[PDB]
């Protein structure tokens, strides 16, 4: 991944 | 196959058990944190999980606990302090990094005394805002008993919130909810200590040393279990508390569960007496599966004279499995043996063991092991004599004046110990009286000596962290096992200095009266303690004397309400009368 949003 | 541990943990406990864990694991480190940062922070860790028991493939779901809870501890902690002892801890990768937060525990922390408002203010605020208003409950006790068993907090927890589903609906509120209340507040007390003891074991004695506690305490609940069962219990009973002894809360709370759930489908196999703890519902029933009576012991058990003493193959047979031959042994005595202290079983294994040691290497073994029943009679009289006299003195003394009975005695004996921590200690070794003189005597030493076992060890986490008399040290350090015999033991220090005569230190004033009876009492104490400090010859007889005309002192100037100058001039008539003696 590494992003992050929240999703969810 | 779960890819995602914080998914599997989730769905495993459920939303609110989940919830109300996290904010006890930040609590209990991040102790000093306000309450506002922890709501906050457990609100983004339930986002994140429920995020991941949708989709286990999203962001940062496949880490760790450690991992994600290393990373959020940290920066967290780091936001306001930017270097400190969590600073520290952050610098390291996992997972050295993990096992440095346990240094970053406050046994006592400095933290304000919590003071409840109006039984109509509370209510209000409980009808008001629910959640908020429990989750205040939550963080201000484990942020103040960081040892706390997280999931014994969690029924705490569900009484406290049913106290007041209750009382609030009731025509006398007041009346119905405190004490409800208070009495959580002791029983919330006594269940932290009972941890610390735990946890304090663990990581000063070992893995063994507990496991050793264990087969002991759960042979005699559980006798007619075979050794087997007792022996997976204990393994997993000692799991449970080394994860949530090292902070891995979800997972300890997790594994209990589970352990209540295998206890109750293997009821046969262990116990006669949990039916009706196994028809309670989850926290209830692992509460009440801790606390359950004694099995009755099978019927015609054989003397342990035969395979542990009289055979002469023992010490082939304790070397091909010691733990495993000690334990049987533990357990054989255990369960004959509900009467005896779990730390007196400990202290007779561990001088079976002992003797094996030396016996199997002399020459003739059997004739040199023979005799080793004859070292427990000493053994087990000196609590027997302990409690039985300490029981009469509870007797006619009651729990106030036989904490001053124990106050003049543990002050002689360590005299370099803090005022403060000296009345603490001895006011809850009074609370044997109480506790345990009513069973009768063929339940009292399990109940008086295991007791103290908590208490002593409440002293050695308090001098540890400022330590001031090496006596107290040795008895702490010496053997888990053996404190409350090295503490009866000490004889009263003659090399102590006595404290120099301070007049402020015995002059009171009218602000005495304003007290709570439990404060007044504490004062009271603190000047006994400070006598004794100054004349530390001085008898049972002559300070008896003096607390009477002390007690009569302070009830005889309260009643006066007059311009309070009683305290001035009656209490240094006190002190010429207390100097007769
Ligand atoms: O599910 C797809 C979606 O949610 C998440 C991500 O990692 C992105 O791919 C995106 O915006």
């Amino acid at each position: 991944g590494y992003x992050x949003x929240x999703x969810x | 196959a779960h890819k995602s541990e914080v998914a599997h943990r989730f769905k495993d406990l459920g939303e609110e058990n989940f919830k109300a864990l996290v904010l006890i694991a930040f609590a209990q480190y991040l102790q000093q944190c306000p309450f506002e940062d922890h709501v906050k922070l457990v609100n983004e860790v339930t986002e994140f999980a429920k995020t991941c028991v949708a989709d286990e493939s999203a962001e940062n779901c496949d880490k760790s606990l450690h991992t994600l809870f290393g990373d959020k501890l940290c920066t967290v902690a780091t936001l306001r302090e930017t270097y400190g002892e969590m600073a520290d801890c952050c610098a390291k990768q996992e997972p050295e990094r993990n096992e440095c937060f346990l240094q970053h525990k406050d046994d006592n922390p400095n933290l304000p005394r919590l003071v409840r408002p109006e039984v109509d203010v509370m209510c209000t605020a409980f009808h008001d805002n629910e959640e908020t208003f429990l989750k205040k409950y939550l963080y201000e006790i484990a942020r103040r008993h960081p040892y706390f068993y997280a999931p014994e907090l969690l029924f705490f927890a569900k009484r406290y919130k049913a106290a007041f589903t209750e009382c609030c609906q009731a025509a006398d509120k007041a009346a119905c909810l405190l004490p409800k209340l208070d009495e959580l507040r002791d029983e919330g007390k006594a269940s932290s200590a009972k941890q610390r003891l735990k946890c304090a074991s663990l990581q000063k004695f070992g893995e063994r040393a507990f496991k050793a506690w264990a087969v002991a305490r759960l042979s005699q609940r559980f006798p007619k279990a075979e050794f087997a069962e007792v022996s997976k219990l204990v393994t997993d009973l000692t799991k449970v508390h080394t994860e949530c002894c090292h902070g891995d809360l979800l997972e300890c709370a997790d594994d209990r569960a589970d352990l209540a759930k295998y206890i109750c489908e293997n009821q046969d196999s262990i116990s006669s007496k949990l039916k009706e703890c196994c028809e309670k519902p989850l926290l209830e029933k692992s509460h009440c599966i801790a606390e359950v009576e004694n099995d009755e012991m099978p019927a015609d058990l054989p003397s342990l004279a035969a395979d542990f003493v009289e055979s002469k193959d023992v010490c082939k047979n304790y070397a091909e499995a010691k733990d495993v031959f000690l334990g049987m042994f533990l357990y054989e005595y255990a369960r004959r043996h509900p009467d005896y202290s779990v730390v007196l079983l400990l202290r007779l294994a561990k001088t079976y063991e002992t003797t094996l040691e030396k016996c199997c290497a002399a020459a003739d073994p059997h004739e040199c092991y023979a005799k080793v029943f004859d070292e427990f009679k000493p053994l087990v009289e000196e609590p027997q004599n302990l409690i039985k006299q300490n029981c009469e003195l509870f007797e006619q003394l009651g729990e106030y004046k036989f904490q001053n009975a124990l106050l003049v005695r543990y002050t002689k004996k360590v005299p370099q110990v803090s005022t403060p921590t000296l009345v603490e200690v001895s006011r809850n070794l009074g609370k044997v009286g109480s506790k345990c003189c009513k069973h009768p005597e063929a339940k009292r030493m399990p109940c008086a000596e295991d007791y103290l076992s908590v208490v002593l060890n409440q002293l050695c986490v308090l001098h540890e962290k400022t330590p001031v008399s090496d006596r107290v040290t040795k008895c702490c350090t010496e053997s888990l096992v053996n404190r409350r015999p090295c503490f009866s033991a000490l004889e009263v220090d003659e090399t102590y200095v006595p404290k120099e005569f301070n007049a402020e230190t015995f002059t009171f004033h009218a602000d005495i009266c304003t007290l709570s009876e439990k404060e007044r009492q504490i004062k009271k104490q603190t000047a006994l303690v400070e006598l004794v400090k100054h004349k530390p010859k001085a008898t049972k007889e002559q300070l008896k004397a003096v607390m009477d005309d002390f007690a009569a002192f302070v009830e005889k100037c309260c009643k006066a309400d007059d311009k309070e100058t009683c305290f001035a001039e009656e209490g240094k008539k006190l002190v010429a009368a207390s100097q007769a003696a």
